[PDB]
């Protein structure tokens, strides 16, 4: 997952969260990728899309 | 009255003494009044709930020897 | 830390709120419900 | 003894569909077994119906381990083969050493170039019993799954603290007596599914004095594992800890051996759904 | 935000301890999990005589049916009696012999 | 349970049997005419027979 | 079952623990252990003879083990079996040795 | 047998040419024609057998419920049954009564279980088949329709090799071999 975030410290923070996309298909933030700096590895549900976007709820 | 044993004996003490010191309980009575007698038990226990033209069904005999059977039982 | 703490208080809320709203309900249920059928019970005699 | 082996799975899971449909007139001789022996009414659908009692005559004689364990339970001893994911590091190596200490009635296999259909086939022809392997990830071991070999059930767990033997210290040798067992907290029919298979692979009677135990003990669906030796003093018992310790989580339960994953799951984690985080043994 | 499972738990010298004294009570009561190494009345009597006899012709045409590939019967530890004698009378009607001992050793005389 | 023949008729009752049936069967019915009910010596009976075993 | 050819009696008597009907043998030259092999179970069953006990179960074999021989001077045992196989099996002294021809 | 009027349906009902009492509806005749069998005195030989399971446990059922005679010879016959592979679930003691059946030990012959296996398309191709020896079970060649096949004992009917129905598969997926002559 692309940009929802800037940096590896901030995925480190989010860690574990529970997303979702567009389709309601329910996912968790698994753990930040090394070079790319916001981008994540997340698992959902099943097999997401490209032309999805995934939602983190917070308040 | 409340006693089942003593009651189930009671009932049940025309068949043993026709099929049979004696034995009256259950893990002691060998055959044929064994599958009367629990035939006899699940007929009572049965004729609570279930239909009266379904828990009594008669073995199907045909007119002329039913008869001929109800005849001389009677007499 | 604030994962493990977070999820714990979640479910004990949850669990408190249950049982709150069911005690609530078979409590109307019960003690209303006796005088309803009590109320039918000495209505079916007129 | 394929043809055998295929044959014999079918006609168990054929008795198993036949028990699940036919337990009702388990139930329901169980309800004219207890009329007769308090002398109670009879239900209407148990009344009008002649067939169920002319048969409850000749059903009036009929009356832990489980299905795949229960027919050489205590009869015969295990036979584990340990063997690592793929081309392993020397930490998994290690790690599959220990392993291979902790179960007597284990051997290990260097694993590479074995598939898993022909290395399955060779197990349970060669009469093996239970199959453990281990998955890494840059040393640290993350996973085992245990197969129960014939048409047994696969637990695949997860492994989260791991901290080794061959990493602490030469501390000695180990004990590799038949050890005791200890499960804390297994409560659910989970719990005893997974107890069965975690414990039909040590040898049954130990010793009453051996010296060394094992304990399963479950924290919230992590059972931890770790392994002790003893000495009964005069005031208390004295605990040595010795062989690796790690916390396993099952996340897979099925019912067929490795090489399919066309089995029937009796179990696997639910990670996703909205009430996952709030109960045990999910 | 919320999230989805509880994270691993830290093993610290607290768990560790609650752990390893659970491990004391079950080791000094000897709550251990493991695994276990595994005449009457006459009706009564000719009974079970009738339907043994029944019992053992049904077995044996059965096996012939079956073409005897069958299962055999599972186990019976039985008691018999020998007496003593020559191996001689213990054998065949012929002119000949094959052993002249007795069929009780010495140390069963 | 008595091994006995019993015969209730008219104003009398005749029985045949062994000696120790007869003397129970005799307490019976006396007892029976008697205000105690029977089933209680059935009873009895029953319990004295899987007592004396 | 062993018999005593000199007082008659049949003072040994083997059985498995799985209820299978046997169709083979094969005995040691220096007669500690006989072994014997079934139709319907694919394994080889080796008992001592001194004491009475099931020694071992060969496995290996993927069909019926149809012969069974001991050779009578080095000692190793030859099982023949219906998956097309002959095998070898080095039983005494530490080997546990398979050698399966084909 | 001429559609007799009313007047003689009524005079003369109990006429029948064709099905008597004593044929018991033609139940011999009607599993021999479901599962293909040659001679006539196969149905009832096997109707004697199953006459001595079912005595047996009448007067087995007949003891009392908890004594270990009776529930030791029960589970020992309906093991044995099972293994045979005339009864077809161990469980319940009532299949010693109601389960127990001339079509059960019929549908362990040898052509039947060659229809269930798929080695033929019907049961008259498996008797044809097995008369004209093609079927060995185990080694040996077996020539008779009539042969009862244990549990155990049908992992091993295949087809005797130099069959030409045995070519005959092997050359439709063209996995023959001519070295072990087929």
């Amino acid at each position: 997952i692309k940009d929802m975030f800037s940096s590896a410290m901030e995925v480190a923070r989010f860690e574990g969260a529970q997303i979702k996309t567009v389709s309601g298909i329910r996912g968790e933030i698994k753990r930040a990728l090394s070079k790319p700096e916001g981008h994540y590895r997340a698992a959902f549900e099943d097999k997401i899309l490209m032309s999805d976007i995934v939602i983190l709820r917070s308040w | 009255q409340n006693d089942l044993e003593l009651q189930q004996f009671l009932r049940e003490s025309h068949l043993l003494s026709a099929f049979n010191g004696i034995v009256y309980q259950d893990d002691q009575v060998i055959g044929k009044a064994r599958s009367r007698t629990l035939e006899m038990r699940l007929n009572r226990l049965s004729r609570v709930n279930g239909h009266q033209d379904k828990i009594n069904k008669l073995e199907k005999v045909p007119m002329h020897i039913r008869r001929g059977m109800i005849d001389k039982h009677v007499k | 830390f604030e994962a493990r703490q977070r999820i714990e208080e979640k479910n004990k809320e949850s669990s408190d709120y249950h049982a709150k709203m069911a005690h609530i309900v078979n409590t109307i249920n019960t003690e209303e419900g006796a005088e309803k059928n009590k109320y039918e019970r000495e209505r079916k005699l007129r | 003894m394929l043809r055998r082996q295929a044959r014999e799975r079918r006609e168990y899971l054929y008795r198993k569909a036949q028990e699940l449909q036919d337990s009702q007139l388990q139930q329901k001789r169980q309800i004219i077994k207890q009329a007769l022996a308090q002398g109670k009414p009879l239900p209407k659908e148990l009344a009008e119906d002649e067939s169920l009692q002319k048969d409850f005559r000749y059903d009036q004689s009929l009356k832990q381990v489980d299905d795949e364990y229960a027919a050489t339970s205590g009869i015969m001893d295990p036979r584990i083969i340990v063997t690592t994911s793929r081309d392993p590091s020397t930490r998994l190596s290690q790690f599959a050493k220990e392993i291979k200490l902790l179960f007597p009635n284990a051997v290990r296999l260097n694993r590479g170039n074995y598939v898993m259909p022909n290395l399955v086939d060779a197990c349970k022809k060669s009469g093996t019993t239970d199959l453990v392997v281990l998955h890494e990830h840059r040393g640290v071991p993350t996973s085992l799954t245990i197969s129960h070999f014939p048409h047994g059930p696969t637990a695949q767990f997860s492994l989260h603290n791991v901290v080794m033997r061959h990493d602490i210290i030469n501390a000695g040798n180990q004990s590799e007596v038949n050890p005791h067992l200890i499960f804390d907290n297994f409560t659910t029919a989970l719990g005893k599914r997974v107890v069965c298979i975690l414990k039909h692979l040590f040898n049954a009677g130990p010793k009453k004095d051996s010296e060394r135990v094992i304990t399963f003990a479950n924290r919230g669906d992590f059972i931890s594992v770790r392994q002790h030796v003893y000495v009964r003093t005069r005031e208390g018992v004295e605990i040595a800890e010795v062989g690796p310790r790690f916390e396993m989580r099952l996340f897979e339960l099925r019912l067929g051996t490795l090489e399919n994953k066309d089995a029937d799951v009796e179990w696997q984690l639910r990670r996703f759904i909205r009430t996952a985080n709030k109960k045990d043994y999910l | 935000f919320d999230r989805t499972a509880k994270p691993v738990p830290v093993i610290t010298s607290e768990v560790t301890e609650s752990l390893e004294d659970m491990i004391r009570r079950r080791i000094q009561d000897s709550n251990f999990d493991d695994l276990q190494r595994r005449a009457l009345s006459e009706e009564l009597q000719k009974a079970h005589s009738e339907i043994s006899e029944l019992y053992a012709n049904l077995v044996y045409k059965l096996d012939v049916l079956s073409s005897v590939h069958f299962v055999p019967k599972p186990a019976s530890t039985s008691l018999e009696i020998r007496v003593e004698t020559p191996t001689i009378s213990m054998e065949d009607a012929q002119p000949l012999y094959m052993s002249n001992a007795s069929s009780l050793a010495p140390q069963e005389i | 349970l008595t091994k006995c023949y019993i015969l209730v008729q008219g104003n009398t009752v005749s029985a045949m049997g062994p000696f120790k049936g007869l003397k129970e069967v005799r307490r019976v019915v006396e007892d029976c005419m008697k205000n105690i009910h029977p089933i209680y010596h059935i009873k009895e009976l029953m319990i004295k027979r899987e007592l004396a075993k | 079952r062993a018999w005593d050819l000199i007082r008659y009696r049949n003072f040994r008597t083997f059985t498995g623990t799985e209820r299978i009907q046997f169709n083979c043998l094969a005995v040691d030259p220096s007669g500690e252990v006989v072994c014997a092999g079934s139709l319907d179970n694919f394994d080889i069953h080796v008992w001592s003879v001194q004491t009475g006990q099931l020694l071992d179960a060969l496995s290996g074999h993927e069909g019926p083990v149809s012969c069974l021989s001991f050779s009578q001077e080095n000692s190793v045992l030859a099982s023949a079996s219906w998956d097309k196989t002959i095998r070898i099996w080095s039983i005494f002294g530490r080997s546990q040795q398979v050698e399966p021809i084909e | 047998v001429r559609k007799l009027k009313h007047h003689e349906q009524k005079l003369l009902k109990k006429v029948d040419f064709l099905e008597w009492k004593q044929d018991q509806g033609h139940r011999d005749t009607q599993v021999m024609r479901t599962y293909h069998i040659q001679n006539r005195e196969d149905y009832h030989k096997y109707n004697r057998i199953c006459g001595d399971i079912r005595r047996l446990a009448n007067k087995l059922s007949l003891l009392p419920p908890t004594d270990p005679f009776r529930r030791k010879h029960e589970q020992l016959l309906l093991d044995k049954l099972y293994a045979m592979g005339v009864l077809t679930t161990k469980s319940k003691i009532s299949d010693l009564e109601n389960k127990v059946t001339v079509s059960a030990i019929c549908r362990r012959r040898l052509p039947v279980i060659m229809h269930r296996l798929k080695m033929a398309e019907t049961i008259q191709d498996a008797v044809k088949f097995i008369e004209q020896g093609h079927v060995r079970v185990g080694p040996n060649l077996i020539n008779d329709p009539a042969y009862l096949v244990t549990r155990n004992m049908e992992d091993y009917v295949t087809w005797v090799d130099n069959s030409k129905i045995k070519k005959t598969l092997l050359r439709y997926r063209n996995q023959i071999d001519d070295f072990d002559f087929s």
